[PDB]
């Protein structure tokens, strides 16, 4: 019946459930980011030589290289039988508010970590701006999540690779006492209540002071049929429908206004809830946020099922075998180097008593002399001079360095190409579209175009507050792939480049010419050119 | 080596020492921060003991300390066991900068 208690039993089952892909995936990020030699948490372990030949680093350079060559945005898309512009003013919030160099960065984090490690994720999250808003004096962030494999933990019934099915996911925040200070202000919580939770880090490396200070954040989906009201839109609207738990207080301004309920329907949607938590309380309850999905994208390499487990792969789990194997017998061959008496000759004292000075390693002799006689054997018995047999790396050795470097090269192919690596990441954009969408109907301003303009219809309550007002004719544009373009402007610059490829040299070609002039930057000759540009446009009507 | 010398003279012969503590005080104590000094350590993962125990980090609030909490279960008998361990070590490489203050030192 408890809250955390029913809290705390969620994530105890998800943790169990997703326990040994999260170790694995933070092995591989371990190996491939700080250290192959995976032994410092050992005993029994003497100083020897242990050296780092990677053949493996390279190959995750080239891959982030590829996929970082092409970039991959969201594209919204009009619906079919909707109006051909039903997607221009959202793709243009979604431009405006994720040209930022956060966004970018927290895309290429992920991708790195799924590269890598086999998994990775983003968050997107809403935020109060005054000075440059997008609508409504607020803005939408994309912000980054490190370690995803151990720091977001989604719902064990979850068999989609973007978790939409997934009716709850917990994010572990660990941080210092700066941090802690930093979370409480920003979250109005007591900063002298130092919380925890789960450890997601372990202590392999010798780092001198990890963090300590753990917290938790879990978001819940509840879909739940609530009541909406149909109005009459003053501006020769059809019936607009709103939820009345977002338009409460403004109940009596719509009336104000002008708008008469006409009925009241049920509508099913999703509502999103997060709650602040620790290993002991519960911070925050219930807290409501904004959008119909969980805000967290979660990116994913080679991912798959195997027996009700989850299992996601990268390109660095299978040569680790061999990355180990050729370092070892690196290690094993520079000792051999180094620790093995050098060819030198063996002698009784007896053979060169006398005549130390000649075999020392000068050159003021044109020969070296010997002692022949004995006093008691009368002659010194003669044998051929040895010698200690040279250094020599075994043929064990050099066939298994051999065979493990070719291992690692044979299994380290991915694909034959990054193919199936930028789908994922194409899907989870597509996963990003729909939240962002999600939120923009919840908290942004969209106007409605209408053949009669955008027609904005808000209204502020008595407390000088701004309620939206959004009809339900919301989802008009699908989500789709396409280049990643800083504007609108530069995106209608990149569809006439491409019309003017493959349009031949005749009248469109010359109209298309023209429109790129007129969609240039401004300068003063490129000004001059695209006022001719608009000057030739509409004098041909 | 004279240039360490930290006293005016040596010990020479029979010289009187006098016990400075006297009576029984609760002690006061002033340091420089750098002398009392505290090592941390992880368990290690393949100890002796540990031995078929599944193993995390555990953070210790508070103090600034992590620790191992180590887990084991028992089939014959339906039960486990967790051990939190927390490996440390205090040192004191100032003593000459670490002090004691006891009042009420009367004979």
């Amino acid at each position: 019946e408890n809250r955390l208690e029913s809290i705390l039993s969620r994530f105890d089952a998800d943790w169990t459930a997703s326990d040994e892909a999260r170790r694995e995936a933070k092995n591989d990020l371990f190996f491939s980011r700080v250290s192959q030699w995976d032994d410092w948490l050992s005993q029994y372990t003497t100083l020897q030589y242990r050296g780092q030949f990677d053949v493996v680093r390279p190959v995750v350079r080239k891959l982030v290289s590829e996929m970082r060559q092409n970039p991959i945005d969201v594209l919204y898309r009009p619906k079919d039988g909707a109006r051909p512009d039903a997607a221009d003013v959202l793709m243009g919030m979604y431009r405006t508010d994720m040209r930022h160099n956060t966004a970018k960065i927290a895309v290429n984090i992920a991708v790195r970590e799924q590269i890598e490690a086999g998994v990775g994720a983003w968050r997107l999250v809403t935020d109060y701006e005054d000075q440059s808003p997008t609508s409504n004096n607020q803005v939408i962030r994309r912000e980054p999540i490190h370690s995803a494999c151990s720091h977001v933990i989604w719902d064990s019934n979850s068999k989609l690779m973007d978790k939409s099915d997934a009716r709850h996911c917990t994010v572990i925040h660990s941080m210092s006492q700066n941090g802690w200070e930093d979370f409480a202000e920003k979250y109005d919580l007591d900063a002298d209540d130092i919380p925890s939770f789960q450890n997601p880090n372990d202590w392999v490396f010798p780092w001198l002071t990890q963090d300590t200070i753990q917290i938790a954040e879990f978001y819940e989906v509840v879909e739940k049929k609530e009541t909406a009201f149909i109005y009459q839109d003053p501006v020769t609207g059809e019936p607009v429908s709103y939820f009345k738990r977002d338009i409460k207080d403004v109940i009596d301004d719509l009336a104000d206004s002008g708008f008469i309920k006409i009925a009241e329907r049920q509508i099913k949607r999703r509502r999103v809830y997060k709650s602040i938590i620790t290993c002991t309380a519960v911070l925050k309850d219930k807290q409501l946020i904004a959008g119909e999905h969980i805000p967290i994208v979660p990116v994913f390499g080679e991912w798959g099922f195997v027996e009700d487990k989850e299992v996601y792969e990268g390109v660095v789990r299978l040569t680790k075998d061999g990355q180990r194997l050729r370092n070892m017998i690196m290690s094993f061959n520079a000792d051999i180097v180094a620790r093995t008496p050098k060819k030198k000759p063996f002698f009784w004292p007896e053979q060169i008593a006398g005549f130390e000075h000649m075999y020392d390693g000068n050159d003021d002799y044109p020969y070296y002399l010997l002692n022949r006689t004995d006093e008691n054997s009368g002659d010194l018995p003669t044998q051929p001079l040895a010698y200690y047999e040279n250094p020599e790396v075994p043929q064990a050795n050099a066939y298994m360095l051999e065979a493990a470097t070719s291992a690692v090269k044979e299994v380290a192919t991915l694909g034959v190409e990054t193919y199936v690596f930028q789908d994922n990441l194409a899907t989870a954009m597509r996963r990003d579209g729909e939240i962002y969408q999600s939120i923009v109907n919840d908290i942004y301003d969209v106007p409605r175009n209408v053949t009669i303009l955008m027609a904005e219809v808000v209204d502020l309550a008595t407390g000088e507050k701004q309620v939206l007002n959004d009809i339900r004719g919301r989802y008009e544009c699908y989500t789709d792939v396409g280049p990643s373009f800083q504007s609108m402007k530069q995106q209608n610059r990149a569809e006439i480049l491409e019309l003017l490829g493959k349009t031949p040299q005749g009248t469109p070609e010359y109209q298309l010419l023209l429109l790129q002039y007129f969609t240039l930057l401004d300068g003063k000759g490129v000004e001059m050119m695209r006022d001719y540009a608009n000057k030739q446009l509409i004098q041909m009507g | 080596q004279r240039a360490y010398a930290n006293v005016n003279t040596s010990l020479a012969d029979a010289m009187a020492v006098n016990i400075l503590n006297v009576k029984d005080a609760r002690t006061n104590v002033f340091w420089a921060d750098d002398a009392i000094r505290i090592v941390s350590q992880p368990i290690p993962a393949n100890h002796e003991l540990f031995a078929g125990m599944k193993t995390t980090s555990f953070s210790i609030p508070d103090v600034g300390l992590n620790g191992i909490f180590a887990t084991q279960g028992d089939i014959s008998t339906l039960s486990g066991l967790c051990r939190i361990a927390l490996w440390y070590g205090v040192n004191a490489t100032r003593p000459e900068a670490i002090g004691v203050g006891l009042p009420g030192q009367t004979a």
